[PDB]
RNA sequence: UGAAAUUUUAGUACCUGUGAAGAUGCAGGUUACCCGCGACAGGACGGAAAGACCCCAUGGAGCUUUACUGUAGUUUGAUAU
RNA sequence: GGUGUAGUGGUAGGAGAGCGUUCUAAGGGCGUUGAAGGUCGAUCGUGAGGACGGCUGGAGCGCUUAGAAGUGAGAAUGCCG
RNA sequence: UAUCCGGGAGUCAGACUGCGAGUGAUAAGAUCCGUAGUCGAAAGGGAAACAGCCCAGACCACCAGCUAAGGUCCCAAAAUA
RNA sequence: GUAGCGGCGAGCGAAACGGGAAGAGCCCAAACCAACAAGCUUGUUGGGGUUGUAGGACUCCGAUAUGGUAGUCUGUUAGUAUAGUUGAAGGAUUUGGAAAAUUCCGCUAAAGAGGGUGAAAGCCCCGUAGACGAAAUGCUGACAACACCUAGGAGGAUCCUGAGUACGGCGGAACACGAGAAAUUCCGUCGGAAUCCGCGGGGACCAUCCCGCAAGGCUAAAUACUCCCUAGUGACCGAUAGUGAACCAGUACCGUGAGGGAAAGGUGAAAAGCACCCCGGAAGGGGAGUGAAAUAGAUCCUGAAACCGUGUGCCUACAACAAGUCAAAGCUCGUUAAUGAGUGAUGGCGUGCCUUUUGUAGAAUGAACCGGCGAGUUACGAUUGCAUGCGAGGUUAAGUCGAAGAGACGGAGCCGCAGCGAAAGCGAGUCUGAAUAGGGCGAAUGAGUAUGUAGUCGUAGACCCGAAACCAUGUGAUCUA
């Protein structure tokens, strides 16, 4: 049958143009009076799925 | 070619690896699993981007965004392939999908001024970028927006 | 496609039994027994490969000795003294010429006794 | 190129032209090989099965209980290692057929037909006709030609009797113009093709 | 007349020591001509049973309850008849 | 192909190159003047393995190239005999 | 030789010895680290036997030679130097 | 594997558009009219009518045609199925028991598919190509026959157009959609409409617009499967294989019963299956015969290994042996003729194989021995390497024709050529931001795609064997309570 694809990633990141996945970024959610205002702020900013974690789950998003 | 003497292209084939097949082919008994685990058993291992327990990142990381139903995507085309046309020619979306040059207009065609163009044109497309529509002009051709 | 046992695998345990003949009863009639055995065997014969050299070693040096001492002389002495007389016969050659031709060895004997006086 | 032009009596007319790019290319080794390999391939019927533990007879009960008895544990009188019990895979019915890109078709064909010209084992007959099927008129008509090898003899559609005359000769291939394959071109020694055959050919490729 | 459990092949000693730390098989020494028969049961960690004790498995099953979530029954009301 | 230098223990495991088995296609062969198979031999190759001869045997089988695999057993208290 | 990019893994029970500490009793073939070596995955020589110690890394042939640790009265090669 | 669904986890997962196979549309209820009977309506029958660019009734006109059928044991006809007939061409030579094999000359082919015949046959036989054939019964198609459907235009004043229905509440269920914002569809319960200025849908809901007309029914083809019958096919099995069953197999046997479930093929070309004689009670042998062969004698082709036994070339009764290896006298023998073979006094060294382990000769595990069988495979996807074709392009899928082939057509569709952003959107840029700033991701800085092959992965039993168990049908009170 046709590999599947793993919703829950789907949703969470974005194929870029040179192959690799943006991302959001963690602690993003709530309980900001715990972290500092420079923490918030360049927490604010994307990011991209490592090196390790991408050749883990890759598999998993081929079709997106 | 004679059916007595095919020879394949060097490279073109290889021969399949057979595991569990004795010691010395170096993938006797283990057949290359190891010794004992979860991954040493038939139909073993965990599931795609498993990690043990700890919080997957998926988990880690949250959902962003939506999909517009009315989301518009258009065929890209630029001055690079409008130079493949001849001076005075009628670019038109049927005129590009006869060359081949655009086979699926998904909701139209936008065109876009990556390259240099150089041919007088009469283009029309569902779109225009503002330089494209620019060099199109001062190529000595027109637009117009179907 | 089907490819039946056939006859490879009797070929390949009778070359296994064949090299075992000569062997205490199981252990050359029965194939198991057989191969183990032959693999000791080759193990053993790759071991004594080395061993018989140093072995013929061994017994060029104990008649070399005795045919010394005859002559008024240690094994050691002697050869020191071939050594300083620049005599390169090895103990092989020296060892048979103390069996066989006595005469021959005094000779040497009387070269090295020479040199480890000088 | 040119192909020396026969009459069916054997003795030989005016050469013929065919175009180069069928009959004039380099032909492609490779590609040959791969059309060969498939067409042989796509050949194959491929029925053949084996039945697994699930298909065996019977085999539902626990032989004996797990433990106690002293002997190995068993779950089925049909496991694979049991006499007569399932086979641990083994055949199981597919197809063979797998087809390659048009342009590698079309190479491959060219590439076999223009080998057999340049060979010079092609030989262009200005028309195979017989007013009744006799194996021993085409037969003598192979020997004026002085043909003794595997032939490949081409005809045009509805040169019924020249067929059924030649089918029967054991070096003998028949195949009409429209159908023709790199396997019968490849296996054929000769290519004994007619005139009408050849134009039919040049405009199928 | 005629089995069986067992059985890696065995030309199958003792002491001290060594060794996966308790050796017929390894080291040193000692003892011992070859093959049996009738008896004994020290050893072959002897045979028999993939230890039941103990621990482990994100195993199973039976049982309990103010564990959780359900549920048959029982009951109460609205409503239809 | 030659010279030189250096290198060539190895479990898990990775890479490469090969042997052998059944079958398919093509070519070229072998067989009641004895195939396969069995057995014996003091044979050849670096290895898996390959020949050759004697005897038994009585009808099918190699070889080269390529292709496809129910393709290689010594162990599973494996199954059957 | 290092990086980097990608295909394929196995590994997550370690052991001992020397040295530096902890725990222990300045006990353990104990336990837990740091450090180096060996075994693991290493045959060979010595330590009688003796995975982890000392010397030393087997691609093969030789009835050739020189040495390492360790040794030279006999078993047992070499000095009753 | 998209949109979506989902302890937003594991997973589940569409539909429309587009391309194809096949194609077919029709009947009622109601209004209205007539007949009949009862009790002006009220049931039966007939006529009438079947719809959304609203249709029908009804009222005018004009037509009494034109076409069709998805009807019939209605006949006629053609074909076909169920037996069959015909169907070319070789003799010698050598070996051999036997000729098809060898050699020499021939012959046939619309037949050189295949099978059998004393070994391997185009020409010996059965067949094959081809030609021909049906008294009888089926089946199919056509023809006719019968039968049944088939009307156009105009006006709306009124009438009809499916009610406990649609819908709503509550509780469930199906829709990829798990109540969620939830359409749509279905069930149970209760409430409960409109009706052409009407009604439903266009994913809560309202308005506009668009599309359609429910609560009645029927309908061939394309699609699914094969217990069977016929004719074939196979890089399918070849007696531990292949169906459990090649053989008197669902048999023997086991169980109270459900149920479970085997083993077992081969003489020879031809029985020519050993007349007769001898030992023996027979069995079984030895002759004599048959046969090419009887060590092919019915336990019958071949006849391996374990295991057993006979004969003997060498060794062995002072020896402590993982059984060997290295060295070696003696004796024996003469080979793929090799610096040979067998045996071996004696001396040196030396604790099996496998598994699992830090470590095993291990007093840890497994194997009594021999033989056979017995474990990473295939399908569909993902990705990487290698290879081929083409190349800013690459490529067809279903499907039609075709030998179960290749191949041709089929460009719908898929990947690539533009990215950025959640999105509107902009675009070699874009997003963030007040910013022509910085920064992120991209372009400059270009190769992809189809297929083959290999490595790995995913869904599948997924390398093989093994639970205690769980669940759903059944069979058991002939033991025992
Ligand atoms: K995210
Ligand atoms: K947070
Ligand atoms: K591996
Ligand atoms: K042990
Ligand atoms: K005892
Ligand atoms: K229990
Ligand atoms: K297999
Ligand atoms: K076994
Ligand atoms: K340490
Ligand atoms: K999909
Ligand atoms: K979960
Ligand atoms: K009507
Ligand atoms: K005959
Ligand atoms: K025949
Ligand atoms: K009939
Ligand atoms: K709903
Ligand atoms: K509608
Ligand atoms: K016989
Ligand atoms: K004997
Ligand atoms: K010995
Ligand atoms: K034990
Ligand atoms: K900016
Ligand atoms: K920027
Ligand atoms: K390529
Ligand atoms: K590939
Ligand atoms: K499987
Ligand atoms: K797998
Ligand atoms: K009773
Ligand atoms: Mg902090
Ligand atoms: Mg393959
Ligand atoms: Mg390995
Ligand atoms: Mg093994
Ligand atoms: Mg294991
Ligand atoms: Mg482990
Ligand atoms: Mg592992
Ligand atoms: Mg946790
Ligand atoms: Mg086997
Ligand atoms: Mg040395
Ligand atoms: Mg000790
Ligand atoms: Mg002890
Ligand atoms: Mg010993
Ligand atoms: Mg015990
Ligand atoms: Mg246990
Ligand atoms: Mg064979
Ligand atoms: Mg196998
Ligand atoms: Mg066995
Ligand atoms: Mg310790
Ligand atoms: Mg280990
Ligand atoms: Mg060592
Ligand atoms: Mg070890
Ligand atoms: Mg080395
Ligand atoms: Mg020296
Ligand atoms: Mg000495
Ligand atoms: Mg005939
Ligand atoms: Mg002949
Ligand atoms: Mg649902
Ligand atoms: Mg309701
Ligand atoms: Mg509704
Ligand atoms: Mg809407
Ligand atoms: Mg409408
Ligand atoms: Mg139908
Ligand atoms: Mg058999
Ligand atoms: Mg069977
Ligand atoms: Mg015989
Ligand atoms: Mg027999
Ligand atoms: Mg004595
Ligand atoms: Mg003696
Ligand atoms: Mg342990
Ligand atoms: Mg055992
Ligand atoms: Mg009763």
């Amino acid at each position: 049958p046709k590999q599947k694809t793993h919703r829950g990633l789907a949703k969470r990141v974005k194929r870029t143009g040179g192959g690799g996945l943006k991302r959001g970024r963690a602690f993003t959610s709530h309980r900001f009076h715990g972290k500092t205002k420079k923490q918030r702020r360049q927490l604010r900013k994307a990011s991209m799925v490592a090196k390790g974690d991408y050749k883990r789950i890759r598999q998993q998003l081929a079709r997106m | 070619m004679k059916l007595h003497e095919l020879k394949p292209a060097e490279g073109s084939r290889q021969v399949r690896n057979r595991v569990g097949r004795g010691t010395s082919s170096g993938n006797g008994k283990t057949a290359g699993r190891g010794q004992k685990g979860q991954k040493a058993r038939s139909g073993g291992g965990v599931r795609l981007g498993f990690e043990g327990g700890q919080t997957p990142l998926f988990r880690r990381l949250p959902k962003r965004g939506f999909t517009n139903i009315n989301r518009k995507d258009y065929a890209v085309v630029n001055l690079d392939t409008l130079n493949r046309f001849e001076d005075g020619t009628e670019v038109t979306p049927v005129v590009l999908k006869e060359a081949g040059i655009v086979k699926n207009e998904k909701a139209g065609i936008k065109v876009l001024a990556d390259g240099e163009l150089t041919k007088k044109l009469t283009v029309k497309a569902a779109k225009f970028s503002k330089s494209a529509q620019e060099a199109i002009e001062a190529a000595g051709g027109s637009i117009e927006v179907i | 496609a089907r490819v039946k046992g056939g006859t490879v695998t009797r070929k390949r345990r009778k070359k296994v039994l064949k090299l075992a003949k000569g062997y205490y009863g199981s252990k050359h009639t029965l194939f198991k027994s057989a191969k183990e055995q032959v693999m000791n065997s080759y193990y053993y014969a790759f071991r004594d490969r080395r061993q018989k050299k140093r072995d013929f070693r061994k017994l060029w040096i104990a008649r070399i000795n005795a045919a010394a001492r005859m002559n008024g002389l240690s094994y050691s002495k002697l050869m020191h003294g071939l050594k300083l007389a620049e005599i390169d016969i090895n103990r092989k050659m020296l060892a048979d010429l103390a069996v066989n031709d006595a005469a021959a060895f005094t000779a040497l004997a009387e070269q090295a006794k020479d040199a480890l006086s000088k | 190129p040119n192909v020396a032009l026969f009459k069916q009596d054997g003795t030989q007319n005016g050469e013929i032209t065919l175009n180069e790019e069928i009959f004039g290319i380099e032909p492609n080794e490779s590609v040959v090989y791969d059309a060969i390999i498939m067409q042989r391939a796509s050949l194959r019927q491929g029925t053949h099965a084996v039945k697994n533990r699930s298909a065996v007879r019977g085999g539902g009960r626990k032989p004996w209980r797990q433990k106690g008895t002293g002997r190995a544990r068993q779950g089925s009188i049909r496991s694979p290692q049991w006499r007569g019990g399932g086979v641990v895979f083994g055949p199981t019915p597919r197809s063979y057929s797998y087809k390659f890109p048009k342009k590698v078709r079309r190479l491959a064909m060219k590439s076999v037909l223009s080998d057999k010209v340049a060979e010079n084992n092609l030989v262009a007959v200005e028309g195979l006709s017989f007013d009744a099927p006799k194996t021993k008129e085409f037969k003598q008509v192979l020997a004026n030609l002085s043909i003794d090898t595997k032939v490949l003899v081409v005809l045009e559609n509805g040169n019924d009797f020249a067929a059924l005359s030649a089918r029967n000769l054991p070096n003998v291939s028949v195949v009409t113009s429209d159908n023709v394959s790199v396997l019968d071109v490849v296996s054929a020694n000769k290519v004994l093709a007619t005139q009408t055959a050849l134009t039919q050919i040049e405009e199928v490729l």
